[PDB]
């Protein structure tokens, strides 16, 4: 029925980082748990799977010694230590349940909503936003945070139709900024007022900046 | 290990095509294989296993078929929700592999960018650097390319895109590119402009702004 | 296929 897992989780390199699994609406010892993830904007990685009634562990090759399955049967919950992190462990880990179907791997069928696992030397900054003032385009730019995300919406969350929110793009200095955008009537710009928010619930920094011309 | 190419990785068709995925394994996997179709922001969804059972509530336009090492998957008539990245996986020996993932994009009629420039905020200018910001809005297909000009000087130094996944609606992208540069360095200049060219311009587009 | 985890 349903998987799920723990929130997203910032460690520095070197780090070790431990996520949880919970399973609802079947016998969590009834079928073999896998882990997978994936790095931002690539393919799946398969880390290996657990026996839950067990315990029994088979771990991917490439992983073994550094990644360690476990379980707590008492609450459904399944565990997953990846220890030494690097960047190139950075992106979002899954846990999935196969259907096991003759005593052997099938295919994986629910998965947990995934948990993010970011790897850096970044240290936690609050944005900056700034207006980005003018068929009428206006938008806010959210600068040098860390990290993610951010939640944008616009007139707290009225304004909807021709809003974009372009995805955070990672600068040298290690931190994220993203510009959020609308187009409006070619003019309404003096009736009406558009206010960005910006929330980094990371920082607990809320910003309402006005977008004037 | 042992490898699964998918082909092609790139796929552009409209709402009620017929569509065809291919997997290829690098070693023969009798029959124990898996689609899965990942929409962004979500964790994949499964199709097919034994290489070609539907999994429940699977609609029926979903069939696959494959034996040993050539195995596909097919689509008798998209639809808005079948427009994803689909991963083949086997598990028949450790470690379990996938697929790199074939992306299905809704093709639609040529469309060309709406250009905008911003110039930089006077709060920001005040912090020490100044970020001028070029969007292009709701165009098709996917490469859009920016040049930007400072003085009519080519810059190709440091600036950065960003594009949106395709639109639900439209089934247009848009772009946001990014130049930065000090307040000194931004001071010192005049004119700064943003050339676009993409398949629906007939020569490419050119937007700039004065002083700074 | 893979099983050696066990049985369930």
């Amino acid at each position: 029925k349903v998987l799920v897992q723990s929130g997203a989780e910032v460690k520095k390199p070197g780090a070790s980082v431990k996520v949880s699994c919970r399973a609802f609406g079947y016998t969590f010892t009834g079928n073999p748990l896998h882990w997978v993830r994936q790095a931002p904007g690539q393919g799946l990685e398969w880390l290996g799977w657990i026996n839950p009634h067990s315990g029994d562990t088979f771990t991917s090759q490439k992983f073994q010694g550094r990644v360690y399955m476990t379980r707590d049967k008492s609450i459904n919950t399944a565990f997953l230590d990846v220890t030494r992190l690097t960047s190139d462990d950075t992106g979002i880990y899954y846990c999935a349940r196969d259907k096991y179907y003759g005593n052997e791997a099938v295919g994986m069928d629910v998965w947990g909503q995934g948990t993010s696992v970011t790897v850096s030397s970044a240290s936690t900054k609050g944005p900056s936003v700034f207006p980005l003032a003018p068929t009428a385009a206006l938008g806010c730019l959210v600068k040098d945070y860390f990290p993610e995300p951010v939640t944008v919406s616009w007139n707290s969350g009225a304004l909807t139709s021709g809003v974009h929110t372009f995805p955070a793009v990672l600068q040298s200095s290690g931190l994220y900024s993203l510009s959020s955008v609308v187009t409006v009537p070619s003019s309404s710009l003096g009736t009406q007022t558009y206010i960005c928010n910006v929330n980094h619930k990371p920082s607990n920094t809320k910003v309402d900046k006005k977008v004037e011309p | 290990d042992i490898q699964l190419t998918q082909s092609p990785s790139f796929l552009s068709a409209s709402v009620g095509d017929k569509v065809t995925i291919t997997c290829r394994a690098s070693q023969g996997v009798r029959n124990e294989l898996a689609w899965y179709q990942q929409k962004p922001g979500k964790a994949p969804n499964l199709l097919i296993y034994y290489a070609s059972t539907l999994q429940s509530g699977v609609p029926s336009r979903f069939s696959a078929t494959g034996s040993g090492t050539h195995f596909t998957l097919t689509v008798s008539s998209l639809q808005p929700e079948d427009f994803a990245t689909y991963f083949c996986q086997h598990m028949s020996s450790y470690p379990l592999t996938f697929g790199g993932g074939t992306k299905v994009e809704i093709k639609r009629t040529v469309a060309a960018p709406s250009v905008f420039i911003f110039p930089p905020s006077d709060e920001q200018l005040k912090s020490g650097t100044a970020s001028v910001v070029c969007l292009l809005n709701n165009f098709y297909p996917r490469e859009a390319k920016v040049q930007w000009k400072v003085d009519n000087a080519l810059q190709s130094g440091n600036s950065q895109e960003s594009v949106t996944e395709q639109d639900s609606k439209d089934s247009t992208y848009s772009l946001s590119s990014t130049l930065t540069l000090s307040k000194a360095d931004y001071e010192k200049h005049k004119v700064y402009a943003c050339e676009v060219t993409h398949q629906g311009l007939s020569s490419p587009v050119t937007k700039s702004f004065n002083r700074g | 296929a893979v099983g050696t985890i066990g049985a369930m």
